[PDB]
Parts: C-alpha cells; structure tokens; sequence
C-alpha cells in the first residue's frame, strides 16, 4: 500500500516544518537529512535483473538498469565498479594480519536479494 | 450446514488410496500405500526423521527411503504403521478432520473376522468418527455401470474376485479369492530381467517397474503365433529410455510376465486360468441362470486396461462353452475407477442410513455391533 | 594499462554470443518438449488404430464365412 | 540455510506438543487448526500463527565484506551511519540480528530488576 | 597486472561457456528439425491409419446388415 | 409444437425492439445476444447418427452430419476434433496435482444423448 485514508501527509509536511524548526532543524539541516533518505531511496531503485548467464540451476547477478544502480553509487560517492564487485561477490580471507579481498564467485538470486 | 453434510469417499487397496471431498465422481486425493524409515538416519538433526515419508512425498524421493509394505493383498503385516497411513489421508490431502464428517471404506469379501473389529476400533474407540461403513468392493461398480443382470470380475491390484452378482448377495458363493494380480506381476519382472543383465532388486526400484509397465507392456494376441513373428523388429522391440539413465529395448519382456495370469503354472499353483474358474463358479448355480450371464460380462479394474485383454477372452470361452446366446464383454470408459464411481453413490445416498453404524449403536451392542448389523 | 582496456573488448563479445545462444537453446528445448509430447501421443493413437483394423479384419473375415 | 520455515515449524511440533502451552492439528484433534498453521496457547487466550518469513525476516545478518566497503568511505554522511565501532554495545559482534533482538530485550529487563 | 588476470580469466570462462552453448545449441537446432520431420511423418501415417479403420467401420457395418 | 394460436411472434418482435431499446439494449447489443442463442441452436442441430461400429449390444458415437457438428465448433471457436474426443469420450484422472485427460472408451447412445 501507499496512500492512507486517515492520514494527510501532503498537508502535514508544512505543519511539521514548524515543529522541525521548533527543535532546531533549519532548512540547511533539513536538506542534509533528506540526503540520507534519498540514499535509501536510491538503494530502493536497485533490484537484480536475474542474470541469465547460467543456463539452468544456479544463476549470477547482473544489473541491466545501470541508470538506477549508478545513481546510488553517485550519491554514495563510491566506485560504482568496486561496489558491484564487492557486494555481488563476497570477500573472505581475514587471517589476523587482516584480510585480502576480491576472491569469490557468484551465487543464487535469493541470497543476493537477501544480502541486499 | 443447511443442505450440506459432507461425506468422504475412500477406497484403499494394495496400489492406491483413492479419496475425494464430497459427492465427487472421481477420486481427488490419491497416493501410494507406503511407509518406511531412513536406513540412511535422516541427517537425524536436519529433521528428527520420523515421518517414514508418505503420500506424494515419499514416492517423490524414494531411494533414501526403506519402503516397507504393510498390506500385502489382504494380510496386514502390521497394524501399528496403518495409523500413520491414515494420518496422511484426512489431514494432508483432504485437509479435513475425521471428527466432523462420516467415512466410507471398501470390504474385500471373506476378510478375517479379527480385522473387522480391529479397523472399527481405530476410529470409534480412538479417533472419533460419528458414522462409517465398509461396503463390498465389487457390488458398487454394478449400479454405477448401470447393470442389473451381470457377472462381475473386479480385479484392481490386491486380489481377484469372481463375483457373479446380478440380482442379489449372500447366496451359496460362486466366488473365489486369488492372490494373482498387480503387485504379483511387479515382482515377476525383476526375476526374468536377470536373463538380460537387469536386476531391479529392492522395493525402491521395484516401484519403477510399475511406471515402465503402464506405458508399453502388453498382452500377446497369441503367444504361439507371435513366436515366429519375434524375428521381426518392429512390433516387438520398443525403445524406452529409462528417465534415470538406461536404454531397455523391451520386446519379449512385455508379454512374458502378464502371461502368468492365464498360466498360474509360472507361480507354482495347480489353479487354472481365470476362464476355467469362471466355469467352476457358474456351474454351481442354477441351470437357467447362465444364458444371461454370458450375454453380459462385467470386467472392471486396472487389469482390464492392458491392450489385448478383452479380445482374448472372446476367443477361449466361445471354444469350449455354451454357444447359443450372444457373447459380449463390457469394458466401461474407465473400468478401473468404476468402483469409485459407484463408491461415491452409496455415500451420497440417504437410504444408506439403514445400513451404516452410528456412534451410539456401537455402545448398545458392544464391539460385536459390526457382525450384528452387517455381514 | 593499455592491455587492461583491450582485454575487456573481447569479454563482452563472448558474453553476448553465449546469452544469445541460451535464449534460442531454451526456446528449442521448450519446443522439443511440446513436439515430443505430441509425438508419443500420435504414436499411441497410431498403435490403437493398428489394433482396431486388426480386430476389424478378423471379424470381417468371420462375417464373410457366415455370409457364404 | 536449507531448513526452510516449513522444516523449522516441524521441529516445534515434535520437540514439544508435550510441554504446556502448545497445540496443533496433529496432536490436538481440532479442524480449527489449518495444516499450514499451528496453535499457540498464551497466558490465557489462544492464537494461530503463520510461518511466512520467520527465518530471513529475523536473521538480518550482514558481515564485513559488504559493510567494510561502506565503513571506509570518505563522505561524512555515509561513514556516519557506521559509528566508530560498537557504541556502548560491544560483547561479541557476529551472530545474526535476530539473536541480537533477544539480547536487546534481555539487557532491558536486567536493568529493570535493579531499581525501585 | 592482477586486475588484468581477473578479467583475462573471465574471458576464458566467457569464451568456454559460449563455444559450449553454441555447439550444443546448433546440435539441438539440427535435432529439432529431425524430430519435427518425424512428427510430420508419424502424424501423416496416423492420419492414414485413422481414415482406414474408419473405412473398415462402414465396411463391417454394411456386411453385418447383409449377413442379417 | 411450434406455432401458437394466441401469440403472434412475427408482429411482436418489432414491438419488443422498442422495449429492448427502452432499457438499453441497442442493435449492437442485440446482435451480441443473438449469438448466444445461435450457439444453442447449433447445439440443437447436433444429434448422434447411432454409429454402427459395434455389431450387437453396446454402440459407439459417430457424427455423419459433420456440417452441423462443424458449424457449432466454428461459432464456439474451439477445436472441432478435441470437442468430439473430449465429449464423446469422458476423461477422469484428477489426482489433486490436477488431472491427466484423454483416457476413455465409447459408451451407449442413451448416455450420449443424456450427457448431451
Ligand atoms: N491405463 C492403464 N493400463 C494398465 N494398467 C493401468 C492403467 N491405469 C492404471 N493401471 C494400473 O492399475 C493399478 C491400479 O489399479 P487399482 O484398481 O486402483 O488398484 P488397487 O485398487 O488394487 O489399488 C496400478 O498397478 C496401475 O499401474
Ligand atoms: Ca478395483
């Protein structure tokens, strides 16, 4: 669902803004807060177009909608490439001396959506 | 409630457990009568194994299972496991409790007296069942098929019954019980397969025989004439790529095993074919009661579904038998489920009340209420 | 550094050719599943028809004898 | 990972249904209990639950590999979501967030039974 | 140099699965044509068997009348 | 019977048409309704020329007047062949998993005309 019959969000905002300023959250601070949520929204526009690389059972993960995927990495201010390689492919090798990453291999979609 | 009471229709044997919802025509819930353990040890922790695996759940994953068979055509090796077979019927498939609706079962004629009370005790004196009954296998198919005057030979998988019912029940007998159907053929194939480097030993793979059977196996029009025809590789050899990984061009393996039916000599019994005993049972009746029997023969069961079963009977009988009336064999569309078509009927009838057993009726006559009411 | 750019040019080519093949391969397998289903279906009917004519000719042969 | 919700539900009915305050459609002969549902007695009232989610919903486990990529961010906002390692909540770190829930509520009662 | 190996290795995996898929896909495509031809052939025979047993149907009937 | 001495259907139609439009059944809708009846009429031109395949007792069902039989399947927009095989020969095998049809065998004429 999205819309609620009892709550009026559109008309409540400008009323909340006064309450936002009551505490001490000026527009300057408001904008800073909206970015955090925008980051979450950018993550929300990121799913996995079930990569059909594998032919039968298991399956890899590939992002056809790069527009949405790039939008997140753009606002997260991180390497889009490393982000896709590090997440889609988990790294493990922490021998006290403290890790050597990148070694991995793709996994099913359920686990991908789960880790997501 | 209102104009709805809901009555279950069940018909168990040695091959399938036929069941449905209420007032149905054909069996809805069906599953193999199996219940084994884990020879393997369940991973034990990746589930405290238990559930012998049953219903369309055990047959799906056989291999691992140690399938043990309780009901070998009549005799029950053990009644303790039966409790966990009926725990799959009403609950898993039907999704209804036996403490709500009546129940209907089938009766194999001439069944051990001890079995009557044993079965009834499992319900009434344990799992509350308001009302139930155990109708007699063959008689049901008679009405559904729409026959008044017939000689019924109902044979699904368990045992063979030559029932010349065509007006009434409980007369001298003219009925027989033979352990030579279905599962008997399933065990015979593996025996002869050994002559061709094949050996389906245990039960798990023994079930596969049944699968391969009902897709190619046939009965030779005439073994003697088809012997010289064996030279031809067109009507005999039939490729069958086993869905596991093996090619078996069965040719003379299809009509060798079913031959046991007409030839009990292949299982160590003086008993003759099913067309000799037919004479044996008819001759013990009135003399002016035969002319109408030959006119119409009722052949029901899955054994009559095989290609080359009805035509052969019209060849051997006419040879040495009264030759005056028309000879005709009746084989309904689905002559196997003919029992369930008639089973659903009696369950949906109201006159059926003056026959079944009611909750209170049991306590009024004790455990002997069964043989006091039915017979 | 230059070789790192060249090696990528050949990677995308093999990925597409494999995906394009898998797309048709799956379609052919699905088609085969449908054809083989009707194949055995027609074979069953053909065997049945063959069984019918055999019984017909046998009965007709008898009718001819009785007619004479 | 393979023991799905359905398999876990089976582990409850067998291990228990003997200890007080629990029923189902198998032990308790009652049609009111669906085959895909189970009964659970509270301090008084009776409630029937569904087994949808359970595992993946409760687990919420996120190990380093995926987190590490975010902790090493230069942006003050992103790294802000990953404070300088355990703020007054250290103990051991890796052991799912579901089990961590129990710990959060247990730490709550412990400080409730030490006052007036 | 290490990144090069990673991508270069992927090229080997991509090239391998491509030639393998295309190889089997081509074999499958060719097989479908053979199976399809068999389907059309069997279907034709079944049609001839069906129309034949239907001819014996109207034949065994008229003969039964003449016999009566 | 067919004709009635008290009712005049031929002259009543054009009067009913006005009543048809009174409610809201325009010619466009009228034509759509006549098809449903036409379907019933097409079923009405379908009997069973008692197939003389069987020689004595029981009997099969065959349609010599294919013109009339085809007319129905044509307007019903269904496979004429499957229609003849599925109806003349009933299918049963619904084992929860939900059915596998086509297995059957012919039956008497009375039952055919009855099911019809
Ligand atoms: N079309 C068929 N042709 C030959 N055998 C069949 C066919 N359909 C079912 N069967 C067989 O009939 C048997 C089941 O018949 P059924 O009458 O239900 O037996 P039971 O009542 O003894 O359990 C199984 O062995 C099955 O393989
Ligand atoms: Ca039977």
């Amino acid at each position: 669902c999205f819309d609620v019959s009892t709550i009026d969000d559109s008309g409540e905002f400008k009323i909340i803004v006064k309450a936002m300023e009551t505490l001490g959250l000026k527009e300057s601070d408001q904008n800073s807060i909206w970015r955090i949520l925008a980051a979450i929204l950018h993550i929300g526009n990121i799913t996995f177009a079930e990569a059909a690389e594998q032919r039968t059972g298991t399956t890899t993960v590939k992002v056809s909608d790069t527009k949405s995927l790039a939008a997140a990495a753009s606002c997260l201010k991180t390497d889009q490439q490393s982000l896709s390689i590090a997440l889609c492919y988990r790294s493990i090798s922490t021998g006290v001396g403290k890790r050597c990453e990148v070694i991995s291999v793709p996994m099913d979609c359920n686990q991908a959506a789960y880790s997501r | 409630d209102e104009d709805e009471t809901t009555a279950l229709v069940c018909d168990n044997g040695s091959g399938l457990v036929k069941a449905g919802f209420a007032g149905d025509d054909a069996p809805r819930a069906v599953f193999p009568s199996i219940v084994g353990r884990p020879r393997h040890q369940g991973v034990m922790v990746g589930m405290g194994q238990k559930d012998s695996y049953v219903g369309d759940e055990a047959q799906s994953k056989r291999g691992i299972l140690t399938l043990k068979y309780p009901i070998e055509h009549g005799i029950i090796t053990n009644w303790d496991d039966m409790e966990k077979i009926w725990h799959h019927t009403f609950y898993n498939e039907l999704r209804v409790a036996p403490e709500e609706h009546p129940t209907l079962l089938t009766e194999a004629p001439l069944n051990p007296k001890a079995n009557r009370e044993k079965m009834t005790q499992i319900m009434f004196e344990t799992f509350n069942v308001p009302a139930m009954y155990v109708a007699i296998q063959a008689v049901l198919s008679l009405y559904a098929s729409g026959r008044t005057t017939g000689i019924v030979l109902d044979s699904g998988d368990g045992v063979t019954h030559n029932v010349p019912i065509y007006e009434g029940y409980a007369l001298p007998h003219a009925i027989m019980r033979l352990d030579l159907a279905g599962r008997d053929l399933t065990d015979y194939l593996m025996k002869i397969l050994t002559e061709r480097g094949y050996s389906f030993v245990t039960t798990a793979e023994r079930e596969i025989v049944r699968d391969i059977k009902e897709k190619l196996c046939y009965v030779a029009l005439d073994f003697e004439n088809e012997m010289a025809t064996a030279a031809s590789s067109s009507s005999l050899e039939k490729s069958y790529e086993l869905p596991d990984g093996q090619v078996i061009t069965i040719g003379n393996e299809r009509f060798r095993c079913p031959e046991t039916l007409f030839q009990p000599s292949f299982i160590g019994m003086e008993s003759a074919g099913i067309h000799e005993t037919t004479y044996n049972s008819i001759m013990k009746c009135d003399i002016d009661i035969r002319k109408d029997l030959y006119a119409n023969n009722v052949m029901s069961g899955g054994t009559t579904m095989y290609p080359g079963i009805a035509d052969r009977m019209q060849k051997e009988i006419t040879a040495l038998a009264p030759s005056t009336m028309k000879i005709k064999i009746i084989a309904p569309p689905e002559r196997k489920y003919s029992v369930w078509i008639g089973g659903s009927i009696l369950a949906s009838l109201s006159t059926f009340q003056q026959m079944w057993i009611t909750k209170q009726e049991y306590d009024e006559a004790g455990p002997s209420i069964v043989h006091r009411k039915c017979f | 550094a230059r070789k790192l750019v060249i090696i990528e040019s050949d990677l995308e080519r093999a990925e597409e050719r494999a995906e394009l093949s898998e797309g048709k391969c799956a379609e052919l397998e699905e088609e085969l599943k449908t054809v083989t289903n009707n194949l055995k279906s027609l074979e069953a009917q053909a065997e049945k028809y063959s069984q019918k004519e055999d019984k017909y000719e046998e009965e007709i042969k008898v009718l001819s004898d009785k007619l004479k | 990972a393979k023991s799905t919700d359905q398999t876990f539900l089976d582990s409850i009915c067998k291990q228990f249904e003997k200890n007080p305050h629990l029923q189902s459609y198998v032990v308790s002969k009652d049609r009111s209990i669906g085959d895909t549902c189970f009964r659970l007695k509270h301090y008084a009232g009776d409630v029937t639950y569904d087994v949808r989610g359970f595992l993946d919903k409760n687990k919420d486990t996120l190990f380093g590999d995926l987190i590490s990529s975010m902790q090493s961010s230069s942006d003050p906002l992103v790294q802000g979501l990953f404070p300088p390692t355990r703020p007054e909540d250290s103990k051991k770190r890796p052991e799912t967030a579901g089990s961590q829930f129990r710990n959060a509520m247990n730490a709550l009662i412990t400080t409730l039974l030490a006052c007036s």
